[PDB]
Formats: C-alpha cells, structure tokens, sequence
RNA sequence: CAGUCCGCGGAGAAGCCAUACCGGAAGGAGUGGUGGAGCCGACUGAAGUGCGGAUGCCGGCAUGAGUAACGAUAAAAGAAG
RNA sequence: CGAGAGCUAACUUCCGUAGCCGAGAGGGAAACAACCCAGACCAUCAGCUAAGGUCCCUAAAUGAUCGCUCAGUGGUUAAGGA
RNA sequence: UGUGUUUAGGAGUGAAAAGCUAACCGAACCUGGAGAUAGCUAGUUCUCCCCGAAAUGUAUUGAGGUACAGCCUCGGAUGUU
RNA sequence: CUCCCAGUGACCGAUAGCGCAUAGUACCGUGAGGGAAAGGUGAAAAGAACCCCGGGAGGGGAGUGAAAGAGAACCUGAAACCGUGGACUUACAAGCAGUCAUGGCACCUUAUGCGUGUUAUGGCGUGCCUAUUGAAGCAUGAGCCGGCGACUUAGACCUGACGU
RNA sequence: GGUCAAGAUAGUAAGGGUCCACGGUGGAUGCCCUGGCGCUGGAGCCGAUGAAGGACGCGAUUACCUGCGAAAAGCCCCGACG
C-alpha cells in the first residue's frame, strides 16, 4: 500500500498543470434602468430592477 | 540634469511613487489572491471596480479595498484625471506565514502555513497610447 | 582564534553560477546542481576541441568529393591525382573554398586527372 | 443513471427531502415571497403549485388534502379561502422565480420565489 | 586574529549586487549600483582556517497542491433584528 | 595458452603464465572494464597512418581481374541423408 | 468499585504470558561513570607539479582484521653493478 | 579550590561565546530531571500635526530629519522560494539537461569584438559521491539554499628531516 | 494584375523555457555591544541575638524585576557630594 509522488515536481510541468486555472471574468451587463452592472438573467443589484423593481433595496 | 552625489539626490529628489497602493499582511493565500488580481490587470479602473465586484472570492474583498486606494491615491494626491485612470500594474507577492501546529492520527504533529498576503495595485492615465 | 567561513563559500558558490548561466531548471539556480552539471560540462567541452577537428575534417573531404564527381571525377581518384602531381600540396580547406570558386577546381581536376594518366 | 427520473434528494433523506418541501411551502404561503437558495427554489416551485391546485376545489376534502402538508392551521385557512380562490383565473403557473445573485459565506447563488 | 610598515575613508569603509578584464590554478583587480562606518595592500606570527554528501545539525523556503479533509447520517427551514 | 576439481558444463572454483581492467582517456567491435587498434602536457577550421573500413544511413573505389554460391546461404549447431 | 494506604529493580507483584511495574520491560526511569568499547558503517572540504602501487608469501582463537617480508615514494651514498 | 571581586587577552561577538546579551523562564515530565530561541530607528524622538482610500489593518501625500533610498514587522538585507514586466523563443517532439559548430533575432557602460543575451538545426555525449573485481545504474546517501560540521592538544617523552 | 494547378514558406500562445530589469520573502553577511570565556591576582565561611533558599505582602495607578519589610521602593545617628 500508500503510493507516493516519485521525483519532486518542477516548476515548469507544475505550471503547465495550473495552467487551466484562469478565472472566467462574469459576463457584466449595464442596467437600463440605472447606472451601474449588472449579472445576466438577475436583478440589478444596485437598482433592484428585474423590470420594475423586485428586490427591495 | 544631474546632482553631485547621491547624498545631494537624496536631499533634493524625493522619489514618489505616482499610483500605488500596497496591502500588506492580508491574512490570506497569495495564490488564491492572484486569481482574481490578473482578471483586473490591464483593464479601465471602471471594469476594476466592476470586474472585482462579482468575481465570487473571499479575495475579491481586499483587492476591492486597495483598488480604491489606488485610484485614491491616482486622484487626491498625483492630479491624474479619472476618466483616464486603468490599472497599469496589479500583483500580490506573499507577505508572512503564521505556523500553527495541527494534531494528526496516532501522536503525531504536523504544522500548517498560514499565509498571509501583499496585495499591490498601480492606477495610471490610458494616456498612454 | 575563530574562523568562520562566511565570505569564501558564497564568493564560491556565485562564481559557479556564473558559469551556469545558460543552463535549463536548478542546473541553473542551485549550487549542487549547477557544478555537477558543469563536471560533465568539462568532460564534453574537452572532447568536442579536439573532435571538432575531425568533424570539419569531414565536412571539407565531404565538398571535396561533390565537385570531383560533378566533373565525373571522385574524392579518392582526385586527391590521388592532386598528389601524382608532387606540388599540389594545398589543405582539404582550400580545396573547399576552390570547390567554391568552380573555374579553378575544374583546372585542379583536369591537372589531377592527367596524372594518373 | 437517470436516463427518465426525476425530482433531487436534496443533499438528504426520505422524510427530510419532505419536511423541507412541506415547510417552505408552508412559508412562501404564510408570506407570498421568500428567498432561498436557487435549487431550492426551483425545487418547491412545482410542489406549492401542486399544492395551491389542491386548494382550488373549496372542499373540506381539498383542505384536508392539504391540512396533511401543512400543520399550522392558519397557513392552511390562508391559503384555502385567500390564495387558491384568488388563482381562481389561473391556469396554473402561480410562481415565479427571479435569481438576486450569489452569498457571500458559501458563495451561492440564492434567488426569491413569490406569486 | 596579532605585531610592524604603507596608507584609505560621511566628496563615503566593510558587506551586498552585476560585469565581456587579469594570472597556470586556488584566486585577484577595473568600473558601476546599494550601503552608511570602519577598512584594504606588503612582511612576519598563530589558527576553532577552505564542504555536496555523514537517512549529518540549526534554520528558512519548496514538491505532493489548491490535493485529502473540516472530527459520528440527531436533518433543518422562513421571517425579523 | 598449460594443468587440476566439474559433465573436456558454467560470466563456476583453484594454481602457472602472458597481456588488458583495476588505476586507462581516444578509434574499431550497432551497443560493450576485459577483445583488436593505440598510453590523452597545452592550443590549431593543418598532414601521414594503425586496427577497422569505402552502396545510403555514415568518413572513404556502385574499385579492378579470375572464379564460387541463386540459398537471403551471408545473417544460429550436429549425427545423418541428398 | 471509591478512598486511604503498603510492596520496586535482579527487585516487586503474578489463578503463570516472562505478564505488569506511568503509552517499547527476557530486567523500568533519571542523573552520572561517560567522549564506555566499537577489528564494524558512513563521512573527512583550497589549487596546481612530480613519481606511482598492492589484492602475493608465511604467521596468527587467523580468514572482511593485524605483524614481517614483497611492491610505492623522499633523501643520502655508491656508481654501472 | 574559586560561589565572589579587580585586572588582563595574536578569547568569542548573536548557529560564536555560559543553557541565558539573561531564563534554569517558556515548554516536556507524576517524579528525579530535561530545557529553548534571543539583539540593532535615529545624532537626538524631533517618534510622523494635518489631509486622502479603508471598520480596520495597510497604504499615499504633507511635514520632522542629513537620510522616511531611517517610520516603529524600523542597520545592512546574500540564497533557496514566490511574483510582475521586457528580449529571444516554443504546440510531428524521443530528450543526464550539456559540448562544439553553423545560422536567425536582439543589444553595445572591462563592449563593435578571436563580442554579450538568446535561439533553430547538425554532430557529439551513460547525474554525483560511496562502496567496488566491476556503477548511468533497477547498489548506498541526498527535497532545495544558507549557515554550524571532522587529523587536534598535551609531555623536561622516543625517533627522522630541515634550520639556528 | 483575375481564376484554376503544383510547390514552398510565416505568423498566433493556453501554458512553458533561457536571459534582463523591478520587487516579496527570508535573515546569511559586515559592523557594533547592552553579554560571555580563560588566566593571573585578590578575598573567603553564614546560622538559635533565626542562616542558605523561599511564601505572602509594601507602592496614588503595579501584571513582572528590584529593594523593603506591617514602623514596610523603607525609619534613625555620623561622614562624603552640593
Ligand atoms: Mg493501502
Ligand atoms: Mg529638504
Ligand atoms: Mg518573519
Ligand atoms: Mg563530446
Ligand atoms: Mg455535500
Ligand atoms: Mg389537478
Ligand atoms: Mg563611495
Ligand atoms: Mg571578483
Ligand atoms: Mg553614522
Ligand atoms: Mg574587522
Ligand atoms: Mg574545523
Ligand atoms: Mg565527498
Ligand atoms: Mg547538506
Ligand atoms: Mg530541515
Ligand atoms: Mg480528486
Ligand atoms: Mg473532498
Ligand atoms: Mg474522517
Ligand atoms: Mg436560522
Ligand atoms: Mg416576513
Ligand atoms: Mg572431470
Ligand atoms: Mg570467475
Ligand atoms: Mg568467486
Ligand atoms: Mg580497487
Ligand atoms: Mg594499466
Ligand atoms: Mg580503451
Ligand atoms: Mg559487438
Ligand atoms: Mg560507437
Ligand atoms: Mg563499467
Ligand atoms: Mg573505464
Ligand atoms: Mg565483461
Ligand atoms: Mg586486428
Ligand atoms: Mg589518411
Ligand atoms: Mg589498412
Ligand atoms: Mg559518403
Ligand atoms: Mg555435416
Ligand atoms: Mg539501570
Ligand atoms: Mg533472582
Ligand atoms: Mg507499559
Ligand atoms: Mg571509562
Ligand atoms: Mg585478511
Ligand atoms: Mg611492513
Ligand atoms: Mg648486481
Ligand atoms: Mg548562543
Ligand atoms: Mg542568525
Ligand atoms: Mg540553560
Ligand atoms: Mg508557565
Ligand atoms: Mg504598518
Ligand atoms: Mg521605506
Ligand atoms: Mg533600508
Ligand atoms: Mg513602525
Ligand atoms: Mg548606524
Ligand atoms: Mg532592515
Ligand atoms: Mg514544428
Ligand atoms: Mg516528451
Ligand atoms: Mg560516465
Ligand atoms: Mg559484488
Ligand atoms: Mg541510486
Ligand atoms: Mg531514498
Ligand atoms: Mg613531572
Ligand atoms: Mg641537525
Ligand atoms: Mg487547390
Ligand atoms: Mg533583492
Ligand atoms: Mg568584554
Ligand atoms: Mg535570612
Ligand atoms: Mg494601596
Ligand atoms: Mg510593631
Ligand atoms: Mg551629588
């Protein structure tokens, strides 16, 4: 039993593995009933706007 | 164009440093940091704010918090116009490391790296270009 | 009276280094590795001087042959013909750079070639 | 595989599973919006819609139909003589679910439900 | 480290950092950059005096890796602060 | 090479003897401490050779002359047969 | 089963396994003798010049170790042995 | 003889030196007992009024100061190790990481050269040490950098070389 | 120059590598000394009128150290300094 790593790994391979790790930056759209961002398919978060206003603040 | 020596330079240019902000000590991992710190790098200060705003990382927080300053600082002290300001520079190298011992199976010990991190952000004008 | 190292291994150390400059992962940035890397470095460096010799021996007597046979001709009829002549006495070098220059090494093998004659 | 069933355990039990229908039910009904994780949410949408069709046959039958989802009395009268006779019109689809975006402690996105 | 010379130094010492220069090698110089208070060269004397190794020691930092887990399967949900 | 021991086995064991290796780099033997060539003071983009080679890989005669083998023998044994 | 208490290092205790004696008992732990001994292992760092071996013989509570020859080197003499 | 005092040193100078630049403390042990890391603003505190972003923490200005390239995580600040930016490069490649050669690009402060950095292709090429008859070995040791770390001292001793 | 054919040949970087430049880390290195070591030389016993070593306590505010002791960061007499 209890397998362990071999040779201990280098830089370069490590950073070829990490290599996928790039965060997505979210799709921001303007809120056409306000100024600022807003996600897709949500309410504006500062307006509170899905069309009139739904969340409270 | 140039003074005597070094000892006349140090008297007379003072070397300020136009558009920076540094957090230090973040109780935080550096690597977790970056991730979200190179999604900024280059971009409007407006996109900044945005961008960093819902990025969904505990990291996002402090990285909001210099980016301000940034900008503060690009603003109050340096004269630079805001609908110029992007974020030339943006990085996080590793500040200290609490260790903390954690008990493990069957007596033994290992120790545990707490690090914490030194976020550093760098607003300048797009005049550039 | 103590004597600590200090200074020495370090000024050792970097001069190591030094030399290890161009050299792929720790071959490059660590001591240990990068001396042993240059304990081999010194094996290859000190064959390769005198083997270049015969490398470029052989790409001289390799262009010698090409234009002895573009004339119909060959290496080791044309340099038996350079020699039946007793005064060609010339480098296999300066017979590249006259298989360079075609004119003087079609005179060299119609000189070479009535020799064996 | 679940090459045709349907429904989510939701990270638990048989009874719990239910419980937790049953009582988000009962709280979108005592209070016609909540907010709640957005699984959730689409979980219990077609479970209060189920739930409030019930209610629209007035009978002591339906409210005893529903009565056994939802043991608080005054929820029950509410929903059975306000809310179901109000969905009077409605050819079902007594819900709607807008997504208010992601929490902070688990990072989530958590949505509302209403009617 | 010591004795004796020769000297240098806030117009800036040692130390640190680059460097295509120099001797046959251990090495040593030139110039530049930090540094900010002591120090090089010659002759001699004494040594705790030259490290890659000892599953060596004290120390810091890596790899495994954003991986395993978060310590009983007695579940939790909405409002309001 | 010469013996013993062994099965006229062994990259076997024990002696004699010569050489190499140990302590030996360089060319050859695809590769290879022992074999064949040859003992590296340093430098050269100079020349002749050793062993070994000259179809392409791969440096160098698809060399010359009398044959031999049509089996891929060459490029894995023998008693015996044709 | 509580409390209090007695019995211990070749000693105690043991309805007997060499079991227990503060989580490694065919002789606990700590301090010390003490840097025990170690024919056994590993390790022993700056550079260049010159020369250059041995794994043989005999002896041995000897055979993986030592003594004396054998072979190496440094100096002196001799003087072609 | 040296708990203690003075003086002195071809003694140490923060892994050294007593274990301690102080502490037989912290911590480990039922106990007898074991047992650490140590440090440095600056001349003087003049130890940063006040403003800015932030609950902060941290930071940018302003001032003080010779220096804030000293700011209290306060002398220097080497290496591993983690990053940011720029040159050259890399997605039919077989590879002890190099060695020589040729070309392409970049650059010119011991430096326009018998140049420096990089690079493509060609040839060549069995890590290191140890222990060994024999080591690339699939034999031992070793994560990596630093720093501690091993042929010494003694004596009216014996013996040899050299010198006075 | 436009179409078709055959052929050759760039650039792109997810991420990587060597080099350069700027930092973070970390606390080696130089310098310093508020601390040690050794030799030499001095001095060498305390205690039943209470030792060595401690436990409480004393301060406007006092957790630790010092000093001190319910007369308690101390009381008296002498001398020195000013
Ligand atoms: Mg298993
Ligand atoms: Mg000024
Ligand atoms: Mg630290
Ligand atoms: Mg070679
Ligand atoms: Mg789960
Ligand atoms: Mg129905
Ligand atoms: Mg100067
Ligand atoms: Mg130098
Ligand atoms: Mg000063
Ligand atoms: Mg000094
Ligand atoms: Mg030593
Ligand atoms: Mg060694
Ligand atoms: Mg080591
Ligand atoms: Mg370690
Ligand atoms: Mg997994
Ligand atoms: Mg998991
Ligand atoms: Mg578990
Ligand atoms: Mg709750
Ligand atoms: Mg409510
Ligand atoms: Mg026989
Ligand atoms: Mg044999
Ligand atoms: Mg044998
Ligand atoms: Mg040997
Ligand atoms: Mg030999
Ligand atoms: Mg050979
Ligand atoms: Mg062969
Ligand atoms: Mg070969
Ligand atoms: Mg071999
Ligand atoms: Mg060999
Ligand atoms: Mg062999
Ligand atoms: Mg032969
Ligand atoms: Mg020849
Ligand atoms: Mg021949
Ligand atoms: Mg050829
Ligand atoms: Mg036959
Ligand atoms: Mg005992
Ligand atoms: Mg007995
Ligand atoms: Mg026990
Ligand atoms: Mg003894
Ligand atoms: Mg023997
Ligand atoms: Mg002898
Ligand atoms: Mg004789
Ligand atoms: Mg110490
Ligand atoms: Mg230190
Ligand atoms: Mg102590
Ligand atoms: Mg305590
Ligand atoms: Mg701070
Ligand atoms: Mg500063
Ligand atoms: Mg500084
Ligand atoms: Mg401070
Ligand atoms: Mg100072
Ligand atoms: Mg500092
Ligand atoms: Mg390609
Ligand atoms: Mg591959
Ligand atoms: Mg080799
Ligand atoms: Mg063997
Ligand atoms: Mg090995
Ligand atoms: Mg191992
Ligand atoms: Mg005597
Ligand atoms: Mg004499
Ligand atoms: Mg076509
Ligand atoms: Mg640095
Ligand atoms: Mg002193
Ligand atoms: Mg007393
Ligand atoms: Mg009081
Ligand atoms: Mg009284
Ligand atoms: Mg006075």
């Amino acid at each position: 039993k209890h397998p362990v790593p071999k040779k201990k790994t280098s830089k370069s391979k490590r950073d070829m593995r990490r290599s996928h790790h790039a965060l997505t930056a979210p799709n921001l759209t303007e809120c056409p009933q306000c100024h600022g961002k807003k996600l897709s398919h949500h309410i504006c978060p500062n307006c509170g706007y899905y069309d009139g206003r739904q969340v409270l603040a | 164009q140039t003074f005597r020596n070094k000892k006349q330079r140090k008297q007379q240019v003072k070397l300020r440093k136009p558009g920076f902000a540094v957090a230090k000590y973040v109780r935080m991992s550096p690597r977790k940091v970056r991730l979200v710190v190179d999604v900024i790098r280059g971009k409007s200060v407006q996109d900044a704010e945005d961008l960093l705003r819902f990025i969904p990382r505990s990291a996002s927080e402090p990285v909001a918090k210099v980016l301000n300053s940034a900008k503060a600082n690009a603003l109050h002290n340096d004269e630079m116009l805001e609908d110029r300001l992007f974020v030339k520079e943006a990085y996080v190298d590793a500040g200290p490391t609490l260790k903390r011992l954690i008990p493990r199976a069957r007596g033994s010990a290992n120790i545990i790296k707490k690090r914490t991190s030194h976020i550093t952000i760098i607003v300048a004008e797009k005049g550039n270009k | 009276p103590r004597a600590k190292t200090g200074i020495v291994r370090r000024r050792r150390h970097k001069k190591v280094l030094k030399r290890a400059k161009g050299f792929w992962g720790s071959r490059s940035k660590q001591y240990r590795n990068a001396f042993q890397t240059l304990l081999n470095a010194a094996t290859y460096e000190y064959r390769d001087r005198r083997n270049k010799k015969r490398d470029f021996r052989r790409l001289w007597i390799q262009r010698i042959n090409a234009g002895a046979r573009l004339h119909g001709m060959n290496y080791s009829t044309f340099i038996n013909g350079l020699k039946r002549a007793n005064i060609d006495l010339n480098r296999k070098v300066l017979a590249d750079i006259a298989a360079r220059e075609p004119e003087a090494f079609k005179a060299l093998v119609d000189a070479s070639r009535n020799a064996r004659q | 595989m679940r090459h045709g069933k349907a429904g989510r355990k939701l990270n638990r039990n048989s009874s719990a599973r239910v419980a937790l229908a049953r009582a988000q039910a009962t709280a979108l009904l005592r209070e016609g919006r909540i907010q709640t994780t957005l699984t959730k949410a689409k979980e219990l949408r077609p479970f209060v819609e189920q739930l409030i069709t019930t209610a629209k046959g007035g009978d002591l039958h339906s409210r005893r139909l529903v009565a056994q989802d939802i043991h608080d009395k005054d929820v029950v009268r509410k929903v059975m003589d306000e809310v179901a006779p109000k969905y009077a019109e409605r050819p079902g689809g007594y819900t709607r679910i807008l997504r208010v975006g992601t929490r902070r402690g688990d990072g989530v996105t958590m949505a509302l439900i209403e009617l």
